[PDB]
Parts: C-alpha cells; structure tokens; sequence
DNA sequence: TTATATTAATATTATATTTA
RNA sequence: GUUGAAACAGGGUCAGCUUGCCGUAGGUGGCAUCGCCCUCGUC
C-alpha cells in the first residue's frame, strides 16, 4: 500500500476532439453551464487509465472490470471461487473478496469499484480519485456536423439515389480540461494499491491518451501531472490550497485558446517544500 | 393542460424541446434515438448546451419533414415558444428543472392533440 | 399537484419496470422518498431517466402509449410542487397506486390510448 | 418577444440570420435548402464561417425579391440588426449559441407577424 | 470536558460532485427544494469526521461506532463486557456504559449516538451538533449522466455483446454548503468531550473533506470554520447572532457560483468580543 | 451602431462599399444592378479586385448625383472612411469578411439616418 | 400479482429610409 | 313559581438520542459535404 497522499492536477487537453462524449443528455462536449468550461466526468479519465492498463499491463493482478463483455457480476462471481470460496462466512466473505479484487483487478485498487452487486463483493473506495475534469477555459465546441456515405439501416428513409446519414461530429477546438484528483492511503490501505499500482497510475495519467485515441475524441494530451506527494499519511496541507498552486490560464492576450501554448500553467512549489513534494510527473 | 404564455423559462424550454421532438419524430418516424432519448437529460437541465445543438439540427428536421406546410406548422410553434425565451438558460432551475419536463409533456400533449397545432397556427 | 404526481411516479416505474423487467433499483426504490414528498427535487430528474426507459421499450408502441399516458396525467400538473403536504403525499401514494393498478389492468392503458 | 435592442451578439446574429433567411425564402419561395437548412448549423455557431458568405449572398436575393419595396423592408431591418453587431464573433459563446437560436426564432416571428416590418420600418 | 460552550459556521464547498445524495432522490445531492439550496445531512459531516477520526487516531478512545462490518450492537455488548457486567446494577449499567461508549468511541462522545439497543448502552446526546449543511446558492445539479462499459448479473446482459450500464454521476457545479454547529458543554460534561477531543474534531472539521473523497464528492473543501468559543459553558451571546456575522454572499457580480472565489465570506468579529473569542479555525 | 473610427479594414471597406453603393443608388435611384448587386461579393471577400473599378466608377456616380452638394457629402465620408484604409486589402481575413458585412449595414444606416451625414459632415 | 405494442402530421409573412 | 338541580379533563410530560447514499462507471465506437455548375451573352 502507498504510505503517503497525493493529491494532484493532471491537465489534459484535447487539441480537436471530443474530450469526454458528452453527457450522453446530449453529446456536445460535457460542459459546466455557467462557465461553458467543458467537463471530462472523472470515469473518462479513469476509463482512459483502465484502457492504459488493460493494454499495458495484461497481467494478473492487474486486470480492470473490462470493456464490452464486461459482466461485472461474472467478475464478482469469479471472486467467489478462491480461497474464500464459502468458508469465509458471509461477514468476512465479502471482505476477503473485495481483497482479491483488489489483487486482481488493477482498476479495483486504483479507483474503486462498486461490487456489491453480484455475489456481493464489497465496496472499494478507490484510493485515487479523479475529480471531473473541467476545462480552464470554456470550451468552444465546434459541433462539426460531417456526413456519411452509407445509410446505417436499410429503414423506410434510405432512399433512392443516395444513402447517407449526416451526422454529428462534436469537437473541441481546444481546451486544457484540469483533473484535480486525490490518492487517499487510508483507502490504499484498504485494497493495497500499492507505491507500484501508483506509479502505473501516473504512468497511465501522463500516457493514456497517447493510446485512448478515436475519431470522436481527436487529438488528447496529458499537458501536465503536478503530484504533490505529501510527507504523510494525512493532509500535509488542504488540497485546494495545494491545487491553487497550479494555476492555469490563458496567456497573456489570448482571447481564445487553440492550443497549450495559449495556457500559462503557472506553479509555484514555493511553500509546499514544507513538506510536500511537487512532482510534476506530466509537464 | 398547456399554458402557451407561461414564461416559466423552463416550461418554455420543456415546449420547445417537445416540438423539437415532434419534428424529428416526424422527420424520419423510425428513429432509434430522439432527441429526447440522446438530449432530454441535458436540456432539462443544461438548456444551453443542447438547445443550441437542438436547432442547429432543426432546420434540417423542417427540410426532411414530408408535408413541407407541416414544417411551417411546427416551425411556427417553436417561435410562439422562443418568444417566450429570451435566452436559453445557463443551468435550469429546479422549479424549471421539473417546468422543462412539465413543458416537453404538455407541449407534447398539445401536438398529439389532433387538430391543435393546425388550429392554433391558424389563428395567427 | 400530489395526486396526479403519485400517478406519473406510477406510470414512470411502470414503463422503467417495463423497460427493465428485472430491475435492482426501480425509480421507486431510488427516488420515491423524494418523489412523493418533494416533487422538484426528483421529478425533475425521473423525468430525464424517462426518455431512455421509453426507448428500451422493446414494443415502440408500447412506449407511444406510456408517455401518452404520461403526458396525460402531466397535463392535470402545471408544476411539480416544492415540498407535498401530508394531504399530498397520501395523494401520492394514492395516485401512485391508482395508476399502477390502472397500468397492471387487462387493457387500460391500450384503452385508453386508443379513445383519444 | 423580440429584443430588438438585446445588443447580445448571439442574438442579434440569430436575427440577423432570421432575416437572411426571410429575404432568402422571399427571394424565391420554392427553395429546397434555405440558409437554414444549409448554413444554420455554423452561423449558429461560427459566425464569421458563413455571415460572410451570407451577405455575399444577400444582395442577390434582395434583387430576387419580387416586391422591390419589400427588399428595402428586408434591408433596413437587416442593418437594424446590424447596428448591434460591431463584428461577427469567430465562434458564438454558448450562451450566445443559444440565444442564436433564440434571435432566428424572435426575429423570424417578427417578420411572419403580420404588420410589423412594415409598420417598425414607417417608424425610422 | 470542555468549559466553554462553543458555535461554529463550517463553510464547505464541494466543487463537482454530489456532496451528499439524497437517498429519497436517486442520489442527487441534498437540495432544499423550495430554494434549491443545496443540503448535506449533519450526519453526512458527522461521517466524514467520523472517518477521519477513523483516520488518524487509530487508537482506543477514539474509535468511531464504526464501519459497514458494524453491528453496533456488538460495540455496545462490548460494553457490557467490561467493569460494569454486573458491578452496576442494570438501571445505572447504562450509565456506566454511556461512560463506556463515550471512553472509547470517539463518535460517541463527540456526536451523539442511539446506543439503547443491545445490551442498552444508554442514549448519549453528543456534545458536537452540527446541523444541516444549506449552500449559501442554489446547488445547480448537474446530474452527468456517465456510461460504463461493463453491466452486473448476466440478467442486464445485452442481448448482443455490448455491455454497457450507463447510469448516472450527479455532481453540483459548486456548492458552498453552511454548516452551523454546536459544541454544547452541557453534554461534554455527560460524556467526557474534552478539549483534546475537540481540536481532533476542528482537525476534523477543517481536514475532512482532504481525505473523504469519491468519485461522487468530485472535490469538496472546508472553506472555512469560525468557531465561536463563549466564555461561560452557557452562551455569551445568542448562537445565531453569532452565526449571522459570519455572513456568506455571492460575491458582487456572479449570476451564479461556480469556486469559492465567487463567495465573499464576510466575518463580523467587531464586537463579539463582549466576553468571547472568535477563532477562524478553517478561514 | 457606426464605429466611425474603427480601424478594421474589413469594417472601413465595408463601410467605403456602403457608401459607394449610397452614391451609386442615389445616382440613379432606379438601378437594376447596384455594386452590392454586382461587385458585393468580391468587394467583401477581394477588396483589390472590384475597389479599384468602384472608384473608377465613383467619380461618374458623384457627377451623376443630382444634388452636386450630395454628392460632396457623400464624397467627404468616403475620404473619411478612406483614412481607415492605407490599402485594399489582397484577400479580406475572415474577421474582416465579416466585418464587411458590418460595415456595409453600419454604414449604410449611417447614411440612410436622416441627419447624419449631412450633420457629421458640417462637424468637419 | 398484474402488463407488455405508435397519438400527431399539409405554408406564418411579403410593397422605398436617405439624399443642400 | 312544587318538580334534576351542582358537576373539569383535569394538573403535565422534548420523541427524543443519531445514522455516508453510498462506493463507481468511456458516450461511446465512426461517419467525405458531398458529387458539379461559362459570368455570362455585348456595348
């Protein structure tokens, strides 16, 4: 288990594309109302690490609550087949499977899972917890609307002399969407996501869309990782007073940004150094 | 059960996303995903985030509606409800978070009531 | 406003239910207690689940004559109220039960559907 | 509801396009893809996309016009809308998406109510 | 125990995330319908301080009633195990165990607890009432519908392989909740509250919510706690003349929150002094 | 709705073709195809290609103007809009194709408002 | 416990400001 | 003015004590704006 909490701003930007399908209530890129600042929920960015593990690692303790065939209750199940298959006692069953899942299920120890479902698995916290992911600046989204050359059913409104289905193609034209996330060790102690699990998650943090690349999604980078390591257990100072260190805006005269060089992220490890370190893992 | 002049922002948006509904169910009537199916969640809520989206989408709705008079029939009841919006707004309410269902149900009702629309658009 | 509410919670678990047989968390056992005593802070957002439970119906019609039926009992709603009197949620209970023993009838909803 | 005077540059570009739009459905009335249908999604959204090319675009139809009074009509009330848009802005603010949507719908009640180009134009 | 008699204002904000969901409302946060004003139980606070305590102390006297596996029935039988099995006369046997239960629990003999029910451990009020957490603006909801791709019991199973259970991630844009509370002394001298215990619960008041994060809390941060501390164990002045100098407003020209910084958090300590202490614990 | 002193090459040739037109349709008012008929689709995205023929063609229209005091006013804002322009832009930009546009309507309201040219002029 | 299949669907408006 | 009278529901008693709505989950995967159209005819 990790023996000290990070809390960290992992900025990412989408250079054109849909950083996080929208809100499935719409499918414009996920946006604050207020601000127009997108927002990625943190299940995209965690579904970015999960896709970034279950392509890197394809390792035993390190499996993740997989894409499509992806019954979880099977995966739940299956944890009711080992050490504990009965004889840990229903109290204690559901513990001893929610360690296994733990072990086993890279996803599981980094981010939690809600297991109560099959034969009930317990809860998992998930010691890393990425916040929604809102953009610096409002995001401009360009709505694209592209075509396609081919109508997808052969419905009543394929008609004769073509077949195409326009469609949608919602992009950002640019926006530095920042990820406050919070790595808890009182909740790594309870699914030992370890200093190894956790230097995975950075690993995935900073690489993971190099990899989660799609045509809706365009073009997506880790502009920056700014971990602050801090020197114990508990909150070495109050996490915002540690993410106002990172503090990203638009550059000097930009009205609107195209890319991560209209964003000044500017961070100051000025005082942190008390007992904090700012990795800046990302950028 | 339609208050037409409400000006309960999100009564009005709730009418305005049901005859945008209405178009694109009678647009292509075999459709997989309406706008209520992909957009509701949002524009209940978020009215600016869809709204905007919605009617970028709409003319072409209103083209691909067969009886091109129905167009102007549907068309002409989206204004008489944006007279009534005089911006979508950031965040719905939650009096007009419940108002925008209320509004996408009573406006709905006031489609599919039969001689409604072509009565009311009549008279103006 | 609590009568007619207790009805549209009853026809929005039925066509979940309907859309869902099998369901854990029915928008009853998720948003009832807040559906019947506080209609804005839930029918506001049943409603938005609404759309969905309507497009999983596996019969379309079906769907057509739910959200017929809702729009129907939200036509006697003008708005969903802030909080429901004690009258009300006993309306709401009432409503909800009228209503789906009204949907669990042989052909009400078909019925009457089909007279309008 | 018309805000003639919202000086809100999404709205007045929703008028603005509402108007082009009028002009170019008088221009001829039997028109497979108005501005709307062709142009709607982006002027809603990038204005300087198409508000250019629209205006390329609207000295014509305003010579298609059959009624050449009513091409001044048109025109005057475009340059109304125009006093409240210093420029096209590159991309609509999402607010502005909306209220985009808004000013057609506004302003396109304005035109089809009956009197009230006509009557709002003998008052400048 | 404490000596004097304390009423605290605890600013929290969650930025995006459900900062308690309303079980009676799907899981939406807890909304004062009627102004939309956000809501988070005093239990909610009170389980975040529990688990805090939970945190950091880890060790006897400050157990916190606890965790799923707790049967506080167990917790409160181990009370009759003690020195009062038989040695205090069933009528007082509750008494000494309320003594007990406040020793070692934390919770207890912080917050309240309803411990009537085993073996009866009495019925302790709980020195530290704070109340329902009302943001100061209406929490604009933004209930992010999300998508999983993976289901539960190979019940909900596509019919194809596509797996996928979208839900729902209901998250308030911003909230800066308002905790009025309420260390009374009266009942610190019935459980033994002290002023140890009270700084481990203005730790736990200010570093709460740096430890208790979800992917459902998003972010929340304790922006501030002012604790008055009268100078009798009764009232130097009424509570909520009190609790109205701490007045918190949208700043000047913000149409609707969306940081602290559209907050101004206005602290009226000018004459409060007539025989009492204003200490800005978290502000 | 006139920034008179804008600065933006888009807006002044807007602006400048605003009042070419003006000269040009008071000219000869009965026209069947003024410069925004002909020439406004280059003059708003080529400038160098029709402004050069519009001020061929400016003088004849200044000559043509019935009221020779008109045609003096209306020659005085063309040089006051000309100070904004120290060349025809090649291509106008996208923000300046739009503002075009705008400077076209602004200017034309500039000089379709009763007073105003003859007033600002006698400010000079 | 029950129940479980599609309502509605055809055009608003439409005639010239400014010009010493 | 000889015939049912007089008559308390009283007095008073915190429903309290307190309890995370939760753990968490990709909106996705992707789709050409297309195919093309003398600015002309001429002074």
């Amino acid at each position: 288990t990790i023996e000290k909490r990070y809390d960290f701003v992992f900025l990412f930007d989408v250079q054109d594309g849909n950083p996080n399908g929208d809100p499935d209530a719409g499918n414009l890129p996920r946006i604050d109302p207020q601000t127009g600042e997108g927002l990625v929920t943190d299940v995209c960015l965690k579904r970015k690490v999960r896709n970034f593990i279950q392509m890197t690692q394809n390792d035993e303790h390190h499996d993740i609550f997989i894409r499509e065939k992806g019954i979880l209750n099977n995966l739940i199940d299956e944890a009711h087949e080992q050490e504990n298959v009965k004889g840990k006692e229903k109290g204690e069953k559901t513990e001893a499977a929610r360690q296994y899942m733990c072990s086993r299920y890279y996803d599981i120890r980094t981010f939690g899972a809600v297991m109560t479902t099959g034969k009930n698995a317990g809860q998992v916290r998930g010691p890393v917890q990425l916040t929604f992911s809102r953009s610096i600046d409002p995001i401009m989204t360009l709505e694209h609307s592209i075509t396609r050359m081919a109508v997808t059913n052969e419905k009543d409104a394929s008609e004769t002399g073509d077949n195409r289905t326009m469609g949608r193609k919602f992009t950002v034209p640019y926006g530095l969407y920042r990820c406050h996330g919070f790595i808890s060790t009182h909740f790594a102690k309870q699914t030992g996501f370890s200093e190894n699990d956790l230097e995975l998650f950075w690993q995935a943090l900073v690489n993971m869309f190099d990899h989660d690349h799609s045509a809706a999604r365009g073009q997506m980078n880790a502009r920056g990782l700014y971990v602050f390591e801090h020197s114990n257990n508990l909150g070495d100072a109050p996490a915002d007073s540690l993410f106002k260190r990172i503090q990203v805006v638009k550059k000097d005269g930009v009205e609107v940004v195209r890319s991560f060089d209209d964003y000044l992220v500017s961070v100051d490890d000025k005082n942190l150094e008390e007992t904090k370190l700012l990795r800046k893992l990302g950028g | 059960g339609l208050d037409r002049n409400r000006q309960d922002i999100g009564y009005v948006l709730g009418r305005l996303f049901a005859v945008l509904e209405k178009i694109q169910a009678e647009a292509n009537p075999g459709l997989n995903a309406t706008i209520a199916d992909r957009y509701f969640g949002s524009a209940s809520s978020t009215p600016i985030a869809v709204f905007g989206t919605l009617m970028r989408l709409l003319p072409h709705h209103l083209n691909k509606l067969e009886f091109e008079g129905r167009a102007v029939q549907l068309q002409w009841e989206i204004r008489q409800i944006l007279e009534h919006c005089q911006r979508f707004p950031n965040h719905l309410n939650l009096e007009q978070q419940g108002l925008f269902a209320i509004g996408y149900y009573h406006e709905t009702q006031f489609l599919f009531t039969k001689d409604a629309l072509k009565n009311l658009f009549n008279e103006a | 406003i609590g009568y007619v509410l207790g009805r549209l919670f009853a026809v929005l678990e039925k066509i979940q239910a309907e859309a869902n047989p099998g369901l854990n968390a029915t928008i009853a056992d998720r948003y009832f207690g807040s559906a019947s005593s506080t209609p804005i802070a839930v029918f506001g957002t049943l409603m938005r689940l609404l759309p969905h439970h309507l497009n999983k119906l596996e019969f379309e019609g079906r769907a057509v004559q739910l959200q017929w039926e809702i729009r129907q009992i939200l036509e006697h709603c003008q708005r969903f109220p802030n909080h429901l009197n004690l009258e009300q949620q006993g309306l709401f209970a009432i409503g909800y039960y009228h209503e789906t023993q009204f949907l669990f009838t042989k052909d009400a909803l078909k019925n009457l559907f089909n007279e309008a």
